[PDB]
């Protein structure tokens, strides 16, 4: 609302769902899709014939 | 705990509570079930609850079509349920055309 220049640090992100906004960190959502470390994890093994 | 039901006549149709109508669901509902833990200790019927959820969702499809119309129950069926009419509600389904889902808890039949 003055113009001048944004930084990375003065925005957030936000959804807004229905009558409502929802506001979260840049690193809030990066971090929201965070399960495991990369790599395989072996869940056992399973035939040729059903997949 | 109480009876707060739209069509409530005497014994039958206690310990039930339609709480919300048919219209779009908001954090509003999923806040109320946020928090209702409550037991509310009085253990009364199951089907009579599905059928008043039947019946006012003919009463409610007014304005609003709606092309298919689904109910789905979560019961213990500990308590003892109710013969007062078994036919009629089968054929005001069969009219009404809706299919129905049937949940159920752990009880089918180590660290579970």
């Amino acid at each position: 609302s003055t113009g001048g220049l944004l930084l990375p640090s003065d925005t957030k992100r936000s959804q807004i769902y229905g009558s409502r906004q929802i506001i979260l960190e840049k690193e809030e959502t990066e971090e929201l899709k965070r399960f495991d470390d990369p790599g395989l994890m072996l869940m056992g093994f399973k035939p040729l014939v059903l997949l | 705990d109480g009876t707060d039901n739209p069509l409530s006549g005497g014994d039958q149709y206690q310990n039930i509570t339609v709480h919300r109508h048919l219209m779009l669901p908001d954090f509003d509902l999923l806040e109320d079930i946020e928090s209702k833990i409550q037991p509310g200790s009085q253990q009364a019927d199951f089907l009579d609850a599905l059928i008043v959820s039947m019946d006012v969702i003919q009463h409610e499809t007014i304005g609003k079509k709606f092309e298919k119309r689904h109910i789905e129950i979560f019961t213990d069926l500990s308590s003892r349920f109710s013969k007062s009419q078994l036919d009629i509600i089968i054929h005001s389904l069969k009219k009404c055309d809706i299919s129905l889902q049937f949940f159920l808890p752990f009880s089918l039949g180590g660290p579970f």
